[PDB]
């Protein structure tokens, strides 16, 4: 019932590990589709060999611009933005998926990975999957990042699809 | 257009020449109407971009129509090319290269080439990006071809009320401008524009009258 | 629409072209009859919400007709979400999707969340819903395309029996009413609106005859 | 044609009875308006060059344009025959021979032959090169049926600019020019050669005039 | 109105004369327009249910006003008791109930609760829940006070281009139809109702015109 | 506005009635001329975005020259926005985010936020733009209000000097240009369109003489 993506992570190239998210369809459809669809690229385009552009040690790794690669772009399978579907899940803990934005209502296809309870996001992000195998892969991938973001090396989704 | 086999898998198939004599026919005897956005999506379903551009320069007439359709596809290539810009170097041996807006369009790539991006893994939809820019170029055809506005609108004394409505939604559904912006019009216009008598007739009934009762009113 | 694959497994099938053209023809040359409500139905025996909304796309003309279907359709949903609210209760074992009046008309719902509803065990009769909703539409439609009221059908002077009982049998289908109503206008308006010359035969059969004796009594 | 058959090998089939009957349907109730050659290379797809003599043989009428069509072909041949040299010899097993002309026109060669030249690795588009013949040949003969020429095109006082552009369109298709001089011809001519209301009224919109824009202004 | 302190916490004030004076001051001189309702939501922000009260009965004159000020709450208290409906059971230890559709309005509830309801942990917004209401009504009531429709504006022969676009701007914002039929309204019956020589001035600059050189055109 | 408050720390007081009171006045009989824009300016000294839109809505009239004020702050903002990108992405706990091109005209920019980029350090020139932005578009409906341009100012007869100076003056304050351009202006115009014999009395002082002694030329 609920889909289960996976990402194969890379750090410049060398293979790094999986890590597979259960995304919670059966309570904010609408972001979960689009973030399967974008796993799979099957409208065309999509996360396969994008890389996590802003790494915080403690706080979140965040990726997801396919289209430039900073921050400043991505778009979504249902134009470049849509509405923020609900907020009934919250940031509880490592491993929650949440989506980035640029205020509200301006979903594209950015996500954040949690690797620490962030409380302070609720109301303001949507949370829509969970890490399912592999959060000592995105632990691990917090070493190449720093305060600001800015990350040491290139961070890839090396390959990314639909497992379940 | 492709299509599956018994065991799941889908190859190409030659088009069918039925279905270009069905396109040329319906464009032929129902001209530019609303009514052909609906059937071209019907008619193409699964089909290459060799097969849209069959269906569209199969088009006799109305030359000047399709010199729009293309001003719009080529402007929506342009916008794609300019979003997505392609890599350059060697390509994975596992991935095939992705398409640019002017090969989105199936203008410079061959047949193969198209049928290996449909049935990629995982797959490239090219077949459903260039059909909704015919589409977009085809809302603006049939708006272009749109006989009168909306507001010039204003029923005869001897029209009746129902050949009034009629050319009211035709040229309503002609429009397209919005949809909130359409049910307000269908609230105001359609009340606002007809004959005194059952002008007041409709009046009787309040702004909260319904179609059914607004027709029946003037009727008998 | 889908259907049953060998073996026992059903997939999608996208509306054929053919189908399209033929709903298509009948509603250009047969209007809006009694008799399109059957075509219809069985034109698209399980078809998924969007093959039924591509099919009320594909009409031309009628645009009043079709905003009467929409809105209908519109207020089915309002009701149906009004019958089937979510009132708190235990959370099932197993979670099945659920079809919201939008889901159910097609609007918001993708072609897979309606396949899924459709093929997932127990299915959701989401296609048959929307069936039933545009069935009362098009009823609505054809009891309004009416020319003449069936109070008013009268046979003239030299009219033969034969296109009188005609008309007004089809009027009478057009017409709306319980069944028991039409049991009552049978014999109480048939008898009483004939020509004189035949109305004494008809009398002379009896009230209760049936329409074979009477039909072959003003025969010729 | 040249099926492929699914997840196997391509399988040679004979051209469909119905594709040969709406190829000549087409000819004779058309005559050779410009529509003839994208409709051809529509129904003529992966086919042999057996095929495509079939295709041709089968028109009834025109000899003419059938004479002037196997002389380009012909002419053709003779350029590629003298632009590419033929070996001879003993030659290599599972290896064809170098096709010539006349083997590419398909008048000396057999329908094995022509099986292996386009199955061969890499493959030799024999059924490509001589459709591209057959389609220089077709636009020379739609050449010279066109009635008028483009430079002597002129709105009439009363004839409305959506016919005029029409015609000129057609013309346009119609005409022998090069793409890039086709281009100036549509940006120059159309608007020097309306009337003169029009005429002012595209002037006073002045540059980067495009079809719907002065399809609007010359509205009424 | 409450006020924050040094500490940051905030508790009722009263509300001060020279503000009940400089609205009835501004309501009274200016009647209805406008520019009362950006004056009314500066004038009492963050003032209670009861501060709102008063100065709405503090109005004198235009009692009709008043009333449909009245019945626009009323209605409005009766949508949010029907819309939300409390809940059963035990009720949590750091939390307790909250207020009805009525007494939103403050007219069954003391001043202390009107406290206790805004500075609430966490604060429960009755004063702007109260406001947007009071600003609805306010709208309507500056709806019913349009002196004419957005329609039957027609610039005079010799009424100059500025004070027509100022009245026909000055109904369009006491329309308040919609945001995107004003955006299409200002396209359209802006351009078509213009004086002849005027008219074909702003004619000679096309649809992508805008106001500055549409003014300055008509200027001089 | 936000104010120094005892001591050193900044807090929120919202936007007193009686500057609005006396904003409203001087928009009644002042109405639009050049000494607005430095009113204005003194009115709303460090002012939140939300007091400026305050203060522009409470304006009642003059609706066009509003709405040239809102267009030319969305050409600001989408300027500012093509200067200035805005990066996505989770904001940091002690610094605030970048305002976007819509965050500085409080359109959907909450009063904390505007508070918040205000008060911190570095503080974010939020309302210093805004003020910039509302000053440009005052300053274009002040030259659009102006009556006659600067070319067409002549003296009358027996108009005396200081009414013909006064209005030239007051025109060209009004009219729009670089000072570099009104140097020249003044030198070219002021003795030029004067009354004959004042003009020779004028040129009797000199080509550069300053302004008092070419009054005092004239003086009664």
């Amino acid at each position: 019932v609920n889909p289960t993506v996976f990402f194969d992570i890379a750090v410049d190239g060398e293979p790094l590990g999986r890590v597979s998210f259960e995304l919670f369809a059966d309570k904010v459809p609408k972001t979960a589709e689009n973030f399967r669809a974008l796993s799979t690229g099957e409208k065309g385009f999509g996360y396969k060999g994008s890389c996590f552009h802003r790494i915080i040690p403690g706080f979140m790794c965040q990726g997801g611009d396919f289209t430039r690669h900073n921050g400043t772009g991505g778009k979504s399978i249902y134009g470049e933005k849509f509405e923020d579907e609900n907020f009934i899940l919250k940031h509880t803990g490592p491993g929650i998926l949440s989506m980035a934005n640029a205020g509200p209502n301006t979903n594209g296809s950015q996500f954040f990975i949690c690797t620490a309870k962030t409380e302070w996001l609720d109301g303001k992000h949507v949370v829509f999957g969970k890490v399912k195998e592999g959060m000592n892969i995105v632990e691990a991938m917090e070493r190449f990042g720093s305060r600001n973001g800015k990350t040491s090396k290139k961070i890839t989704i090396a390959d990314c699809g639909q497992l379940e | 257009p492709i299509v599956q086999n018994i065991q799941g898998q889908m190859v190409h198939q030659a088009i069918s020449p039925r279905t270009l004599n069905a396109w040329v026919k319906v464009v032929e005897e129902k001209a530019f109407s609303p009514e052909v956005i609906p059937m071209f999506s019907a008619l193409s379903e699964g089909a290459t971009p060799q097969d849209l551009n069959t269906m569209l320069n199969t088009v006799g007439g109305h030359q000047a129509a399709m010199q729009m359709l293309k001003e719009t596809i080529n402007e929506e290539a342009a916008e794609w090319d300019r979003v997505h810009p392609v890599h350059a170097g060697p390509i994975a041996p596992g991935q095939m290269r992705e398409p640019r807006g002017s090969d989105i369009a199936g203008t410079t790539s061959t047949l193969q080439e198209q049928i290996g991006w449909m049935t990629n893994n995982p797959p490239i939809p090219v077949g459903e990006i260039y059909k909704r820019w015919i589409i977009l170029g085809l809302n603006k055809i049939v708006r272009m071809y749109s006989p009168t506005s909306i507001l010039d609108i204003r029923q005869g004394p001897k029209e009746p009320f129902r050949d009034y409505v009629d050319r009211f939604y035709k040229t309503l559904r002609a429009e397209q401008a919005s949809q909130e912006v359409k049910n307000w019009m269908t609230e105001t216009l359609l009340v606002q524009n007809a004959n005194p008598d059952c002008k007041t007739i409709l009046k009787a009934l309040g702004p909260a009258a319904t179609l059914e009762e607004m027709m029946t009113a003037c009727q008998g």
